[PDB]
């Protein structure tokens, strides 16, 4: 009949064609009421301190401080040696080093072999 | 007339 | 001014303008307006300032460095003589750099001044440039950032061994 | 001698003087944009005298006036090169810029940062005239990075908007990908020819010059929005309309084309560089002019228009005809700046409305804008004996009659038809039809700034192709003997594009609803190229 | 409960007690004299006279000399027919070679 | 829901559903209207990456 | 460009749109005239009235505010809230 | 050099005998007098260095480092006097004395004629820096010091004592003339690593770089300025002095570490695109810029040394200005989160103009000396291998991006609603920005003084 | 889906939003006014053909295939109003929307240029700071225990009191600063 939208990680499924928008069950009602409750509570606790005339400063977000402390300060104690992390620390840590090392060594051995034979065009090359 | 006040930061300093 | 021997130029031959049409061009009138309004006040100001220069004439000099013994007739690990040889070689290295720069200036000026016929008319300047760049490359190339008279002499000895072996295998 | 070089440097110092004026201030200016417009008027009048005494003789020279740096064999001097390219690009750029700024006194009149806007626009003009008067690759790199940085600063002019900063950073990314190739070219010329000065590069005449020309082609692909690196120019319509009119039609986006024109003695000895330029230019002028066929934002349509014309310039560099490409630059500047100015007048009249689906009825509602935009569209399509006839058709006359890639020629002709298709698309949706815009008509174009600014570029779009094409000396031999089906190629395929797109336009008044197939969804989503590479490559 | 501790003091605003504050110090005479000291010995002393001093360095690392000396030597070797530069830096007569 | 425990160092941080800030409600009264986000709500791990200057998750008609 | 609108002008333009509409009699239309309760209109007609307002003034009202404008007085008040008139 | 060391030490009674409100003004005034005095170091010649005594000499490598070092002290005193206005007066004089003692160590680190005196001054600079970072830093193991001194300083000590016993002297002027070729062996290989790895860590090298984006964050402003402006350049200065002795072994032993830098300036630059901390972004940018100095020293061509000393001076200026801009935001929002405070051009236009200039010199906009150093390093590495230009050019894409992303994140967009303590720019702060940027712009008018011993 | 006041869209609100977005994409497909007018009456009649349907599951089924019809017949670039999000002129003047509190940090010689304005602003500040504690104690007894359930704010009740959380709504910047 009609083409289905197939999702992507870089182009996600819309709000309309997702089936969990068109569920009318009671647990969806209660989860939406709980998310409305938490969002309204945090909205109120925000815009009290936001409109507070005694406060002349920065309304600190614990979520933003939590995100900044997550991106930098939770790195090392939650590092465990296993298959995936060590194979990615070897594949992405020393792999491209070996790649560029053999490429640059091959290229400079080729160039030095051409130069010591007197075969490379080095006529007006006096800046180096 | 009916001019509106330009809300701007302090350009004096 | 400068020396026309170290900066050679062919004689500039312009043709006299023969206007085929009757319309007076704005170029000659703007040239005479430039000569009245601009050239003469600048010239009179320069005459007054040049008189003010000539009211106190005084001279500076080009420093002359006498030749000291080179690195070859210095004893090994004798810093008092090989220091002098090293400063001699450094001043000569910088002067050779500026000689190569002068030849580059000649080559670029020849190319622009000849215009489209530069590949015909500047074969001599290109040949002198090829000579001086071949000499600079045999003399100073690949010495590295810690270049010295010792490294240059070692390169010259290796080049002379290659040339001697090349001449000996030819005979 | 004393007049030529003096007025040459007086033009540049005169452009630098209002920068000192805006920087040495305390008070509030008595119309500083009027001061900069008067300054650029005077710089145009100053630069016209060396142009006239180049038309008279052909007097080229070089002003190597300030010895700046000597790196052991490299005498970097402040070196200006007054040849045919500077003498024919500087007065055109000054005339277009003076028209853009008298347009900008009206379009940006409610801006409280109008002084910063004209300062940035004059800084762009200074950097571009550094770019086109440069004699070594370092000063050309100064002008190159200068127009890149002023592209950043003038795309992100309304910096509170996220998409403006997004488009500015995108434009920076694609221009630095071009800068990879330009620094590759500088590196090759320093290591193999010991120079950045153009004179020694042209004199030493390298034979194995594949790598530096590939570097220059990558620089032009970044700068002139060719294929692979084009999407920043459709994104770059986010800024103000005089930014997209001055920079991204006529002055900045021709710099990669100007770089490949400047290096014509190297490209004329290499068939591989000519083949790469011909293929990439035909690819660009196909793809961008095809993506213009399905857009509704008018600045997007004229951005794809100017990128298609840049691809045509890349084609006529690829056929070893550089002076025709440069004449197409100096021709293209007038009417493409005028088309952006008329589109901006339509935008400002319709209360910041850029969508052609909410336009119409502007034939008699905006009669001067109607007249000027019709003349601009005709000079775009190659109407006979308008300014766009005096280069573009000649391009086709040398694209047919040479030892050429045939598929590149055929894509050039398809692009020539597509130009007429989107030109009558612009005329049909914008000026023709019925009003589709909202009900409080505040349509007005009665400012002497707007009238005079469109008027001078309209005199340009009527006369400048004839005047410049008759004032040049012949640097090539024009191919003037060809069969009659091959002489009449570009005009016939242009008229066929006109008629086929009039059929396409008359389909819109039929009361029939059709589902859009893969062609319309392909072209309307920008050939699918800014979708993947802007989501997938920064993710990895 | 936890130890007896002074609370976190709030950051002071230097425009409250001094709308002509330069940010150097809270005492206004000390603040304006710190501004004058910074602006005199920063810009009027170091930058202006420093650009003037660096602008007139007496032939910094003798490049100009080396141009002019080059303008001697090429002039010397256009007259005597000598080539513009030898391939050897030193005399090959005063070099002993390792024999073979 | 947290990230998979392999030792990459995410900790107890939530796996947000990996949608960008373009699909967030553009007309809603946000606390951070340029980022379209609310106070106290747990941000995405790549909140610097899913900004509207950068990589999107929005659906295309093709 | 962009002339300063007044509440009398905005009210006259809103009632001028709604008197060009064939399901509204122009002698019964007032500023307090509810659409579902004084004009008896459909919710689809209310959506089309808000869309006519959007095509009229040149901006979009979100659906969270489009589903709640049920008389022209609230429409003029919302346009006054989103245009800052009587400055 | 004794005409500079003695005023530097007279700054100690000038900072302790002064009045309770005069210890910023006197120290700033007289340190600016010493910085004006510092231009007499430009008595340089094309052949011979400016050799003062047996202990001190100053060629064209150490001279711009000395001028930048003596210029950095008044700028650090301007930077650090705001947040120390709530500090005790005696601890305030302790801070100024630590800065003066650090300047004292640096100005005779760069002019040490003899190499073990260079080593003692080089490892003496770490003590005032560590006192400043640990005492006047903000937040809270210590294994970095141990890993530094195992692979670094004491192998360098044993190496220099070995050179002392073999050659007979560690005078650099004698070692210019008594340098011997160092052949391929294992003894010479560990000798080369023992000479090089201390400066490798002090640059930093990629893979050994993680100490720096934490030491910059845990520092005050003067500590960050003296780290990124001078103390990272002690590694480059020591390498340019020690690669004389290390030939021709470097011609096959520079192959690993160049890889670590040529990929490292790709990685850390990309790490700068994924930062939340502004000060860590400036730190990883400093690592990505010092990687090219490592490459240019290890390939040891003349164009590479000219580009590397130009890049050292230009990066000291640019990174110090970026840390002072980050200080100006940290002293308003009290948080180093880059995504917290946005849209600051709407409030602080001149400070946003200084941000614009600092980001333009960060991404090497010509004709700045950043671009001069960057360009000459790229020319020399293109001469090294014709593939590295890709790894250069990709770097010169990313070095634009985070320079402008940092400009777009903080200074552009919608301003943050819940931050209302954004004061206007104080005159001290704009003075600090201008004294960073105006020397950096004026050196574009005459760059030959910052191009090293072999211009 | 995501609403400030409520927590869900109703079936009636889903039909209204799908109808309105359907007409907007239709007008994007139907550029000319009379052609869109004819097709808009056709789409109105097709929505009227299933208006009086009482089974909710069958209505949700028809709404599901209506979403498939909507996704099948959509325009790639729909028409977006300029000040609307996604438009070309959206958030353009947010670089000119300077907040009000920076007016509290001017020099007095540039406050003396506008004497009446700041003399009139001080009573706004006085009204705010003597209304704040009254509207706080109005919030803390009118909000139920466990936080407020919805994001709707109450109005004032007493003749002489201001609504709660009002200052940055009244002192928000103009659309054209
Ligand atoms: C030795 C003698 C030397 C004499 C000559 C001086 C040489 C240059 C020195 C520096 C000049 C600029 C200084 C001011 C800029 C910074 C502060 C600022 O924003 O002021 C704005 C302010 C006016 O604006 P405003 O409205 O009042 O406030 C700002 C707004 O709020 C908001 O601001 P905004 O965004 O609207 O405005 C910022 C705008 C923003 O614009 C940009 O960011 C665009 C710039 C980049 C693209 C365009 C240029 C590309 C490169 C080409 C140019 C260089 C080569 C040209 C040559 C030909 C080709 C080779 O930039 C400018 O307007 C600056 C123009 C000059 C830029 C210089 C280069 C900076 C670019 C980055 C580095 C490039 C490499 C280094 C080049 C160095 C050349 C010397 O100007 C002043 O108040 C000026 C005060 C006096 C300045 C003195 C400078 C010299 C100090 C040295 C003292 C000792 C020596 C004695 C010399 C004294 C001379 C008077
Ligand atoms: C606006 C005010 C101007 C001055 C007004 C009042 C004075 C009266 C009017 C006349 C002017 C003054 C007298 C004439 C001028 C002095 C003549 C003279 O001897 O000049 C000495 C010299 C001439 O050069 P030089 O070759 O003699 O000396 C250079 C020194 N060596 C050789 C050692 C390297 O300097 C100048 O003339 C400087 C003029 C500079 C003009 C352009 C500046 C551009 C800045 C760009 C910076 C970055 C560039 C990077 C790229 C470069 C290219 C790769
Ligand atoms: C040094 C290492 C440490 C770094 C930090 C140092 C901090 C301490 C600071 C100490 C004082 C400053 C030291 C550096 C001084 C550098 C300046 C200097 O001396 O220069 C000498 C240079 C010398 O150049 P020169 O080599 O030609 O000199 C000729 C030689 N004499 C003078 C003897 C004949 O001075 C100039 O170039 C001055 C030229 C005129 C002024 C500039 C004109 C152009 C300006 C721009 C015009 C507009 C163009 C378009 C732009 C539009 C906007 C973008
Ligand atoms: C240059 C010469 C231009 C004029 C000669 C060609 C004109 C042409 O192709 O005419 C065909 C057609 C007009 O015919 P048609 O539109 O079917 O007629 C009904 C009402 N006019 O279509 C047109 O006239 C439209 C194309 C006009 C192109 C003019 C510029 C070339
Ligand atoms: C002669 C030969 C010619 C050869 C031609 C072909 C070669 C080049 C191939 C294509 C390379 C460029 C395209 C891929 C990257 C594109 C990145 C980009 O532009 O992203 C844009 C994106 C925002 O754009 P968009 O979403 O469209 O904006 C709508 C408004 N919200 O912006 C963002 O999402 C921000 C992203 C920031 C982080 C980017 C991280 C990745 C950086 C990649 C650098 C690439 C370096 C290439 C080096 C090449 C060396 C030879």
């Amino acid at each position: 009949s009609f083409p289905k939208y197939e999702p992507s990680r870089l182009a996600s499924l819309p709000t309309t064609l997702d089936p969990a928008e068109y569920d009318i069950s009671s647990e969806t009602r209660k989860a939406q009421a709980e998310r409305l409750a938490i969002r309204s509570r945090l909205k109120r606790e925000y815009q009290l301190q936001y409109n507070d005339p005694s406060r002349r400063g920065v309304v600190e977000d614990p979520a933003l401080i939590r995100w900044t402390c997550a991106r930098s300060a939770n790195v090392y104690p939650n590092f465990r040696p296993n298959t995936k992390t060590s194979l990615l620390g070897a594949l992405f840590g020393i792999g491209p080093l070996i790649f560029w090392y053999y490429v640059f060594k091959t290229d400079r051995d080729r160039k030095e072999k051409l130069i010591q034979e007197g075969k490379l065009d080095r006529t007006f090359n006096i800046s180096y | 007339g009916k001019r509106l006040f330009i809300i701007k930061p302090s350009g004096f300093y | 001014s400068w020396d026309k021997d170290v900066y050679p130029e062919p004689p500039r031959r312009t043709p006299a303008p023969s206007p085929q049409t009757s319309l007076p061009n704005p170029i000659t009138y703007l040239t005479k307006a430039f000569d009245l309004l601009v050239d003469r006040p600048v010239t009179l100001v320069r005459e007054f300032i040049e008189r003010q220069h000539a009211k106190n004439k005084y001279y500076y000099y080009h420093r002359e460095f006498r030749r000291v013994p080179d690195i070859t007739e210095c004893h090994e690990k004798d810093v008092l003589c090989m220091f002098e040889a090293e400063m001699q070689w450094k001043r000569d290295y910088k002067v050779d750099q500026e000689i190569v720069n002068i030849i580059q200036e000649r080559l670029k000026a020849c190319q622009q001044r000849e215009g489209e016929s530069h590949r015909q008319n500047c074969a001599k300047e290109l040949q002198q440039f090829t000579q001086v760049v071949k000499a600079y490359q045999d003399r100073y190339h690949d010495l590295g950032a810690h270049y010295s008279a010792r490294k240059c002499l070692a390169k010259q000895k290796q080049r002379m061994l290659a040339e001697r072996k090349a001449t000996k295998e030819a005979a | 001698m004393n007049l030529f070089s003096s007025l040459t440097l007086v033009t540049l110092i005169l452009l630098t003087m209002p920068i000192a004026a805006i920087n040495f201030n305390t008070h509030k200016f008595t119309n500083y944009p009027l001061y900069v417009k008067t300054t650029i008027s005077c710089a145009f009048i100053t630069s016209m005298i060396p142009t006239m005494m180049f038309i008279h003789t052909g007097q080229e020279m070089i002003i190597s006036n300030w010895h700046w740096l000597t790196i052991q064999t490299l005498k970097l001097s402040l070196s200006f090169k007054m040849d045919f390219f500077s003498m024919m690009f500087v007065p055109v750029a000054l005339f277009v810029t003076w028209s853009i700024m008298e347009f900008s006194m009206w379009y940006m009149h409610s801006d409280p940062n109008i002084n910063q806007f004209f300062k940035y626009l004059l800084l762009f003009l200074i950097t571009m005239l550094i770019l086109v008067t440069a004699n070594n690759l370092f000063q050309l790199f100064i002008g190159w990075e200068g127009v890149g940085i002023m592209s950043f600063l003038l795309i992100g002019w309304w910096y509170g908007r996220t998409d403006a900063n997004t488009a500015a950073l995108q434009a920076i990314l694609y221009n630095r990908i071009g800068d990879i190739g330009f620094i590759l070219a500088m590196a090759w010329f320093l290591i193999n020819l010991n120079t950045w000065d153009l004179q020694q590069i042209f004199m030493l005449n390298p034979n194995d010059s594949n790598l530096p020309l590939m570097g220059l082609i990558l620089a032009a692909t970044g700068k002139s929005a060719q294929f692979g690196l084009h999407p920043w120019l459709p994104s770059a319509m986010e800024g103000p309309t005089p930014v997209s009119a001055l920079l991204h039609s006529s002055t900045m986006v021709v710099a990669g084309i100007f770089l490949l024109i400047r290096f014509y003695p190297l490209t004329e000895n290499n068939k591989f560089g000519q083949s790469i330029m011909l293929c990439l230019g035909a690819m660009t002028t196909l793809f961008t002019a095809m993506c213009a066929l399905t857009q509704n934002d008018i600045k997007k349509i004229i951005a794809f228009s100017t990128s298609s014309q840049l691809g045509l310039m890349m084609v006529t560099i690829g056929i070893n005809q550089p002076h025709l490409a440069f004449l197409h630059i100096c021709t293209h500047a007038f009417f493409k700046a005028m088309l952006f100015m008329c589109s901006g007048s339509i935008i400002h009249s319709l209360n910041d409305e850029q969508d052609i689906r909410k336009m119409g009825g502007l034939f008699k509602a905006m009669p001067f804008t109607t007249t000027a935009l019709i003349i601009g569209s005709l000079a775009l399509t190659g109407m006979p004996f308008l300014t766009g006839f005096y280069s573009k058709d000649l391009i086709i006359e040398s694209a047919n009659t040479s030892y050429t890639n045939a598929w590149a020629l055929l894509m050039t002709l398809v692009a020539t038809s597509f130009t007429a298709i989107y030109s009558t698309r612009i005329i049909f949706f914008a000026l023709l039809g019925q009003p589709r815009f909202p009900t409080l008509i505040n349509i007005n174009e009665n400012n002497p700034f707007l009238i005079n600014s469109i008027k001078r570029l309209l005199i340009g779009s009527l006369f400048a192709g004839f005047i410049i094409s008759n004032n040049i000396p012949p640097m090539t031999i024009p191919q003037m003997t060809m069969p009659h089906y091959l002489k009449m190629t570009a005009l016939t395929v242009t008229i066929l594009g006109f008629i086929l797109a009039l059929e396409i336009s008359n389909t819109t008044h039929y009361l029939k609803f059709n589902y859009p197939s893969n062609t319309f969804k392909f072209s309307n989503l920008l050939g699918y190229y800014p979708t993947i590479m802007h989501r997938l490559t920064p993710y990895m | 409960l936890r130890w007896q501790e002074d609370p976190e003091p709030e950051d002071e605003n230097l425009y409250e007690k001094n709308p002509d504050s330069h940010g150097y110090d809270k005492d206004p005479a000390v603040d304006v004299w710190n501004m004058r000291v910074v602006f005199f010995f920063g810009f009027s002393i170091v930058l202006v006279l420093g650009s003037t001093f660096v602008a007139y360095l007496p032939d910094y690392r003798m490049q100009e000399w080396a141009r002019r000396e080059a303008e001697r030597l090429v002039k010397y070797r256009e007259a005597h027919g000598l080539p513009l530069m030898e391939s050897n830096c030193f005399d090959p007569s005063k070099i002993q070679l390792p024999e073979d | 829901e947290p990230y998979p425990d392999d030792g990459m160092g995410y900790g107890d941080y939530p796996k947000l559903p990996d949608r960008s800030q373009q699909e967030r409600d553009p007309w809603y009264d946000w606390d951070h209207p340029d980022l379209r986000l609310n106070w106290g709500e747990p941000m995405h791990w790549d909140l610097d990456m899913y900004i509207r200057n950068r990589v999107d998750t929005s659906p295309t008609p093709v | 460009d962009a002339p300063p609108l007044t509440l009398e002008g905005i009210k006259d333009r809103v009632l001028y749109v709604l008197k060009l509409y064939d399901k509204i009699d122009p002698e019964k239309l007032s500023v307090n005239s509810h659409f579902m309760k004084d004009l008896g209109l459909d919710s689809l007609d209310q959506v089309e009235i808000i869309m006519a307002m959007e095509d009229e003034f040149g901006f979009e009202i979100p659906d969270i505010d489009a589903e709640k404008l049920m008389c022209p007085q609230e429409i003029v008040d919302y346009i006054a809230d989103k245009k800052d008139v009587y400055e | 050099m004794l005409k500079y060391i003695i005023p530097t030490m007279m700054l100690m009674p000038l900072t302790w005998l002064s009045k309770n409100s005069m210890i910023w003004i006197n120290t700033t005034l007289h340190s600016l007098l010493i910085s004006l005095t510092s231009l007499l170091l430009l008595n340089q010649f094309g052949d011979n260095s400016l050799n003062f005594s047996l202990t001190f000499f100053s060629d064209s490598l150490s001279t711009p480092l000395l001028i930048l070092t003596m210029w950095l002290l008044p700028l650090m005193l301007m930077a650090s006097q705001h947040h120390l206005s709530k500090e005790n007066l005696a601890r305030k004089k302790l801070f100024i004395s630590m800065l003066i003692l650090l300047q004292l160590f640096l100005i005779m680190t760069f002019t040490a004629t003899e190499l073990i005196f260079f080593y003692i001054m080089f490892e003496a600079t770490l003590v005032p820096t560590l006192i400043i970072i640990t005492r006047w830093g903000n937040q809270t193991a210590g294994l970095y010091f141990l890993f530094y001194t195992l692979a670094g300083s004491l192998p360098l000590l044993v190496a220099l004592i070995y050179i002392q016993n073999t050659m007979g002297s560690l005078n650099f002027l004698i070692l210019q003339y008594w340098v011997q070729p160092m052949p391929n062996s294992w003894s010479n290989t560990f000798m080369w690593l023992a000479c090089m790895m201390a400066f490798m860590v002090k640059m930093p090298l990629y893979g050994l770089h993680l100490w720096l984006p934490k030491a910059h964050v845990e520092a005050p402003i003067a500590g960050s300025m003296v780290l990124a402006a001078i103390l990272l350049k002690l590694g480059g200065y020591g390498m340019m002095r020690i690669t004389l002795l290390l030939n021709p072994i470097t011609d096959f032993m520079a192959y690993p570490f160049i890889m670590l830098s040529l990929w490292g300036m790709i990685m850390t630059s990309s790490i700068c695109l994924r930062q939340t901390d502004l000060k860590s972004l400036i730190a990883y940018s400093s690592v990505s810029h010092m990687a090219l100095v490592i490459v240019a020293i290890l390939i040891q061509t003349p164009w590479s040394y000219m580009g590397a000393t130009a890049l050292m001076i230009a990066h000291g200026l640019t990174s110090s200005m970026l840390f002072c801009l980050a200080n100006s935001n940290y002293e308003r929002v009290h948080s180093r989160t880059m995504i917290l405070a946005r849209g600051l051009q709407t409030l602080l236009p001149l400070m946003a103009a200084w941000w614009l200039l600092a980001s333009l010199t960060n991404l090497a906009l010509p004709p700045s000396i950043n671009l001069i150093g960057e360009l000459f390093v790229v020319m020399s590495t293109f001469s090294w291998s014709n593939i590295t230009i890709i790894l250069m050019g990709l770097n010169m894409v990313i070095t634009a991006l985070y320079s402008l992303y940092m400009l777009i994140t903080t200074q552009r967009g919608k301003h943050t609603h819940h931050i209302n303590n954004i004061l206007p720019s104080f005159t001290r702060e704009n003075a600090l920005m201008s004294l960073h940027m105006l020397p950096l712009l004026l050196l574009s008018l005459n760059p030959k003084i910052i191009l090293g011993p072999l211009y | 889906a995501f609403l400030p006041s409520a927590a869900y869209l109703t079936h009636q609100q889903k039909v209204l939003q799908l109808y309105k977005r359907a007409l907007r994409h239709l007008e994007s497909r139907c550029v000319h006014r009379d052609k869109y007018r004819y097709f808009a009456c056709l789409l109105r009649a097709r929505f009227d053909e299933h208006k009086n349907e009482k089974d909710m599951v069958k209505a949700t089924q028809l709404l599901r295939e209506a979403e498939k019809e909507f996704w099948h017949g959509q325009h790639p670039q729909p028409y977006i109003f300029p000040e609307s999000p996604g438009g070309t002129s959206y958030e353009r003047y947010e670089c000119y929307k300077v907040p009000e509190w920076c007016l509290d940090d001017w020099h007095p010689s540039e406050k003396a240029m506008y004497p009446d304005y700041f003399a009139k602003r001080e009573q706004w500040k006085k009204l705010r700071r003597e209304s704040w504690e009254r509207e706080v104690k109005q919030l803390q007894e009118e909000t139920p225990v466990g936080g407020p359930r919805t994001e709707a704010l109450p109005p004032a009740r007493k003749q002489g009191d201001l609504p709660p959380l009002w200052w940055h709504i009244v002192t928000r910047p103009r659309e054209r600063p």
